[PDB]
């Protein structure tokens, strides 16, 4: 009887904290992400460097 | 002569008595019977979602 109703409370709030999980993984997977293309722009630049150096070597 | 159509006439006011009785003990009757059948059945599943509390 009672038992349940914690049951009913305890769901809600596993369920909630689930919720917010989640999102905030998706948030860091976003900023992943962000991080990962920030990376490739100066691994690029510092590749097309790298090719003119090449040539003139 | 008198005496007997007396004593007839309250035997049979008795004895529809009791077949009034016993009729009514049988409405009663039934609808106890349900009454508990229905009972278990509620209590058996309440039991049931506490088994549901044990799975969780």
């Amino acid at each position: 009887m009672d038992a349940i109703k914690k049951k009913m409370q305890m769901l809600k709030l596993d369920k909630e904290n689930a919720l917010d999980r989640a999102e905030q993984a998706e948030a860091d997977k976003k900023a992943a992400e962000d991080r990962s293309k920030q990376l490739e722009d100066e691994l690029v630049s510092l590749q097309k460097k790298l090719k003119g150096t090449e040539d003139e070597l | 002569s008198d005496k007997l159509k007396e004593a007839e006439t309250r035997a049979e006011f008795a004895e529809r008595s009791v077949t009034k009785l016993e009729k009514s003990i049988d409405d009663l009757e039934d609808e106890l019977y349900a009454q508990k059948l229905k009972y278990k059945a509620i209590s058996e599943e309440l039991d049931h979602a506490l088994n549901d509390m044990t799975s969780i």
